[PDB]
């Protein structure tokens, strides 16, 4: 294949630093990113590596450079949700008992709830009292 | 032989020549718009010979797009565009590759702040030659940041005439405009810029670019100027072309 | 806009296909089977803002889980650069249409559910409110640019503007001017409905990933199929030795010469010759429909052109 | 005003053949 | 008549939002394919869509005159009395 | 009188103009000035032979 | 993890219970829709041979 | 089997793990249910199942929107007629702005801005007390009738049965969305077959679609003279329009393939 041309060639090729002033994008004055992009021949063309990948509509033209623009104890938070939760009852159903609409329990309950879903175990809302208390025992 | 021959049933010398388009070539000529239109949208004017009769070539890619740029990369060709190249006031329209070469070879070792140096400088010898006779104070070489010689989004000073006086100063006219009205008003500094471009074919007028900038520039806030009265040269070296709007004290504009 | 309304009704009625025999599998009964789902009945207005964020959230998770600061994706989802991006950038925000195509349907959704909570508030009126329906389901080129991302939405979206133009010109009819003031947004809703049942699976499929030398391979084949019956001892002389002789038999096929080799077995040199004429077989095939291409018009580089001309 | 050729059926009513076929004097 | 004679001789010898209007048939020589009889469903029947009162003004005016023809003076006073109502 | 041959020489000029655009940039131009193809070769430019209806 | 594990075996029950609509038709069609097959003949032919000519196979 | 109450969700999307990942692959059926629940022009307020993940991952409607025919297209009659009335009133009419909302707000919090606000009266027909009485007592509902045993199935809303002066009552309000034909003679080489035939014909029929070639074949400039087909013993007195050649298919056609033939008079 021909012998693409060194950048060196040219000459006169200064490190410029600035990416764009006024908008405008600066455009490097070495031809590493273009010979990186598609080299050149021995003679000044432009044989551009073909780029064989995914299409993205969005990236090849992107608008003509476009516009350019404290978590409580689990203990804790056992406790208080047992004393917020009713005699044999879940703490799903606790939600629709007070759901009917006191309302400060009932967004304490939920927000309990779902911290306790956020600790790791998305099996709150199918789980009676008698299973968490014997948890908290165990856990205690 | 191996070379098809578009010539298979006539032979040049016992047949003679049955066409000719000689005449083909000055008709082209002609309606491409006469030699100087042909040479319009080359680089010519930018090689400053004084005709085009007296040259020959060397028997080109490269020379072709060079030689055919200022009518390529114009912004009607390719649109969503002007990134421009480093360390150099130059705008290509689209990514030219082959153009961006022949650019940056053109203009290599910092060649652009050269030409804005020189032209400073020649111009300042000048103004220091004609100190006294323009009642002039002094002459000041404005601090141009490195920069600045590639800078076209916007201006700063670049020569500043102190007068130890108040110059009468005009309205704003071109270069050219031998009928200039009168801005009543005085001044004792006068500013002076000293801008460069590459016309491209659509935009090479040089008197309208020098109008638009310095229209511009003086209603700016990234151009800071010691006066609102000065004048600002832009010298198109695309075409070599130049002129100068702002105002003008007496013996200025000659 | 009347003859091109027509020409697709003819065409679902001809190329109509009988809805496949299956087995009933409701999706979201198995969704609210699990422990993972649950049940409320809400205003539809509060479920747009919930799904609008929802979705806008998704987008957001799939641009930052390559730690990737460099795109913005703002509420009305347009996806701007924040700063101008690098060659090295440029080849790590490539997502595919499928991205923009999703982007562009939550912008949709986006505009219909503000609509909606507009009317609400007591920003606009009911008739305001379905003007702007119709508005948005008729142009969608020209607020959303979903077409880039996929070019078989211009379909839906010149049946919109036919649908409009039919519209229209019956509503504007006697005392009603022309002008901003019909509602009737049925049509181009459906229009747009439909579009969603076919792309749903595709943009499905692609959160999911997202989310969570033939004649040398045939020439290959025999030679593995020659060496299974082979001696595994002799596996570093005579594989080799298999391989020269089926090459100069090639080549001297090629040659129209009579490749021989008295010192190969009889079964061997048989398969050798098989292995040649399957060889011949399939350079010619493909030098015949090469030359067929080229001449109909097709284009290759002048060096594999050549070899074929060789062949020929 | 694209630059593009366009197909010269229908845009030569007004020429003939030879029209502004011209022979070169001897030298 | 001149387009009768050129289809006999004729039969037996970018994103673009808007349709081409280059693909619009109905553009006929024959004045029976143009300017069609427009159906009338004895002046009781409308089309859809339309403002009926622009119908009901640029409607062919036959029935208005078959019925003040046929009509009898009483079934007239009470079709009057409906057009007061 | 050959109509066909007056398409394909308009075609193929069209082709030969648009290879010289590729291989002149790697994007497609608007509105390319034809004065790069058309000047003759001592002033420039390729000197193509035209036969089309090309308008200046 | 865990938690994570058990969702994804749950996320996987769903995606294969969705299939299902069609999927004994879809397999069955994707079912029903070479080279040694051709070359069979030769290769059982070519194990007739003993081992004096197979050490004797001569090299271009 | 556990409605819960509308106030959990709220909090839990307002607050904000492949079990949040694993869900999200589904935005596409979420977009797709909440589009197509979307409220008629009659409506103010639609109060919809939901069926959400327990993380405010998704948020799908679990609904399909059934109609019963009839008053659907009763219902847009009105809304047709409505909608022409006022625009006719307002001269300068003031088109919503889009896009509604300014590209840096996040989404107004419905919990806040629309909960407890009294919605705008939506677009409805003063249906006269008399002349409407077998339909006025339910027309402008969301399902109408689906809680009274005798005129709906269900509540799955899945039959309807209606009575006679409902139905009348309906289809009057319909009048200005119908064609008011009374046959399918309009239709006559205008119909599905018609345009069958013209597309299998490769012809067009003016005022209709026009395909494209169903399969290359021979030309109406392929053929030669032979002495069948010879244009000197050809008598012309009409043009043989393509209308003629889809009417009688076989009679004005070579080689006819595909031809549904046309319906006769009715």
């Amino acid at each position: 294949k021909y012998d693409i041309l060194a950048s060196e060639d040219v000459e006169g090729q200064e490190a410029a630093t600035l990416p764009s002033e006024g908008g405008v994008r600066i455009t490097p004055f070495n031809l590493q990113e273009e010979m990186e992009e598609g080299h050149f021949d021995a003679d000044g063309n432009y044989f551009l590596n073909r780029d064989a990948q995914i299409r993205d509509s969005w990236l090849d033209n992107i608008d003509w450079v476009k516009i350019r623009e404290t978590s409580m104890s689990a203990q804790a938070l056992l406790e208080g949700l047992l004393e917020l939760l009713l005699p044999r009852e879940t703490v799903a159903g606790a939600l629709r008992r007070l759901g009917a609409r006191s309302p400060q329990r009932l967004d304490r309950l939920s927000g309990l709830a779902d911290q306790m879903v956020a600790r790791g175990n998305l099996g709150v809302y199918q789980e009676t009292r008698e299973r968490l208390a014997m948890r908290l025992k165990g856990l205690g | 032989v191996l070379k098809q021959n578009p010539f298979w049933w006539t032979h040049q010398r016992h047949d003679g020549k049955l066409w000719n388009l000689n005449n083909y070539r000055t008709d082209m000529i002609q309606a491409l718009g006469g030699v100087e239109g042909i040479l319009e949208h080359t680089l010519f004017k930018g090689t400053y010979f004084p005709t085009w009769e007296g040259l020959f070539w060397e028997k080109p890619n490269r020379r072709f797009t060079l030689w055919w740029s200022p009518t390529i990369n114009r912004a009607n060709v390719y649109v969503g565009f002007q990134v421009q190249l480093d360390l150099t006031g130059i705008f290509m329209h689209g990514k030219i590759p082959t153009l961006k070469i022949s650019l940056i070879q053109i203009f290599r070792a910092h060649l652009w702040q050269k030409i804005h140096e020189s032209i400073v400088m020649d111009l300042c010898q000048v103004f220091d030659q004609e100190l006294d006779a323009l009642e002039i104070e002094t002459v000041q070489k404005e601090t141009i940041h490195p920069r600045k010689s590639y800078k076209m989004n916007s201006s700063c000073a670049d020569i500043l005439l102190f007068a130890s006086y108040k110059w009468n100063v005009s309205r704003p006219s071109l270069l050219a405009d031998s009928k200039d009205v009168m801005d009543s008003t005085t001044t004792q500094k006068y500013w002076i810029d000293i801008q460069l471009r590459w016309g491209d074919y659509d935009s090479h007028d040089i008197e309208r670019y020098a109008r638009a900038k310095f229209l511009d520039y003086t209603t700016d806030n990234m151009s800071i100027y010691p006066s609102p009265t000065g004048v600002l040269i832009a010298i198109d070296l695309a075409y070599n072309l130049h002129s100068a709007y702002g105002n003008w004290f007496p013996g200025s504009k000659p | 806009s009347y003859q091109k309304l027509l020409k697709y009704y003819v065409l679902n009625a001809l190329k109509h296909r009988p809805p496949k025999a299956q087995k009933k599998r409701y999706l979201f009964r198995s969704f609210k089977a699990t422990k993972f789902f649950q049940s409320t009945k809400l205003d539809w207005v509060e479920v747009g803002l919930q799904v609008c964020r929802q979705g806008y959230n998704m987008l957001n998770l799939l641009i930052h889980r390559k730690n990737l600061n460099y795109l913005h994706l703002d509420y009305n989802f347009n996806l701007k650069p924040v700063k101008t991006l690098t060659t090295k950038e440029r080849k790590k925000s490539r997502f595919g249409n499928a991205f923009h195509l999703c982007r562009e349907v939550l912008r949709l959704t986006k505009l219909v559910v503000d609509s909606h909570v507009q009317y609400r508030l007591g920003n606009v009126d009911a008739f305001q409110l379905a003007d702007g329906l119709q508005y948005i389901f008729a142009h969608v080129g020209q607020l959303t640019g979903m077409y880039r991302y996929k070019y078989k939405l211009m379909r839906q979206i010149r049946m919109c503007k036919d649908l409009k133009h039919l519209i229209y010109y019956r509503f504007n009819t006697g005392p009603v001017g022309k002008g901003p003031g019909c509602g009737f947004w049925a049509a181009g809703w459906r229009v747009w409905l439909f579009f969603m049942r076919g792309i749903t699976p595709l943009l499905e499929r692609w959160l999911g990933n997202l989310l969570a030398h033939f004649d040398l391979e045939l020439r290959a084949a025999v030679m593995h199929d020659i060496l299974d019956m082979m001696p595994e001892g002799i596996k570093q002389n005579k594989a080799r030795t298999i391989l020269q002789h089926l090459s100069e038999a090639w080549r001297c096929w090629k040659a129209n010469i009579p490749w021989k080799v008295p010192g190969l077995p009889t079964p061997i040199e048989n398969m050798i010759l098989r292995y040649v004429k399957a060889k011949a077989d399939w350079w010619t095939n493909t030098a015949h429909y090469n030359r067929e291409r080229i001449r109909r018009g097709a284009t290759v580089d002048k060096t594999v052109c050549k070899k074929n001309l060789g062949r020929l | 005003p694209t630059g593009e050729v366009l197909s010269l059926v229908g845009k030569l009513e007004g020429t003939r053949m030879g029209d502004k076929a011209q022979r070169t004097k001897p030298q | 008549k001149s387009k009768e004679l050129h289809a006999i001789k004729e039969r037996y010898l970018k994103f673009v939002f808007e349709w081409d209007a280059s693909e619009d048939t109905s553009i006929d020589y024959n004045p029976l394919y143009k300017e069609r009889h427009q159906v009338q469903l004895l002046g009781r029947g409308f089309i859809a869509g339309i403002d009926l009162k622009q119908q009901k003004r640029e409607q062919s005016r036959f029935y208005g005159d078959l019925m003040e023809k046929r009509r009898t003076l009483e079934e007239k006073e009470q079709e009057e009395a409906r057009l007061r109502k | 009188n050959t109509q066909e041959l007056l398409d394909l020489l308009v075609k193929c000029e069209n082709k030969i103009q648009t290879r010289i655009k590729i291989g002149l940039n790697s994007k497609m131009p608007s509105r390319f000035p034809p004065v790069v193809f058309y000047t003759p070769k001592e002033l420039g430019g390729l000197g193509m032979l035209s036969m089309g209806h090309v308008l200046i | 993890e865990k938690d994570d594990e058990e969702a994804d075996a749950i996320y996987a029950a769903l995606d294969k219970r969705m299939d299902e609509r069609r999927k004994e038709r879809r397999e069955q069609r994707e079912k029903e829709e070479k080279i040694q097959q051709q070359f069979s003949d030769l290769k059982r032919k070519l194990a007739e041979v003993t081992e004096e000519e197979w050490l004797s196979i001569p090299e271009v | 089997k556990e409605d819960m109450p509308p106030e959990h969700v709220r909090k839990i999307i307002r607050d904000h793990k492949r079990v949040y990942l694993g869900a999200l692959k589904y935005m596409p059926h979420a977009v797709l249910k909440l589009l197509e629940n979307m409220p008629m022009p009659w409506e103010q307020i639609r109060d919809v199942p939901v069926l959400y993940h327990i993380t405010g991952a998704i948020s799908f409607v679990n609904e399909i929107p059934w109609v019963i025919e009839p008053v659907y297209i009763s219902q847009w009659g009105s809304m047709w007629i409505m909608m022409r009335r006022e625009k006719r009133d307002r001269r300068h009419f003031k088109r919503m702005r889009f896009p509604p909302f300014d590209d840096e707000e996040p989404p107004l919090d419905y919990a806040d801005n629309i909960l407890d606000v009294e919605p705008l009266e939506a677009i409805q027909l003063e249906l006269d007390p008399e002349e409407d009485a077998p339909v006025l007592d339910w027309f402008y509902d969301h399902q109408p009738l689906r809680d009274s045993r005798k005129y709906v199935n269900g509540s799955t809303y899945q039959r309807w049965q209606f009575t006679l002066p409902m139905m009348s009552t309906l289809y009057r309000l319909a009048n200005q969305l119908l064609t008011d034909l009374v046959d399918d003679n309009y239709f006559y080489l205008f119909d599905l077959k018609a345009f069958f035939t013209s597309k299998a014909l490769n012809m067009a029929i003016p005022g209709g679609p026009k395909f494209e070639p169903l399969v290359r074949d021979i030309n109406l400039q392929d053929e030669d003279w032979n002495e069948f087909n010879d244009i000197n013993k050809i008598i012309i007195r009409q043009p043989i329009r393509t209308e003629y050649k889809i009417a009688f298919p076989y009679l004005y056609n070579n080689l006819p393939h595909h031809v549904h033939l046309t319906w006769y008079h009715t």
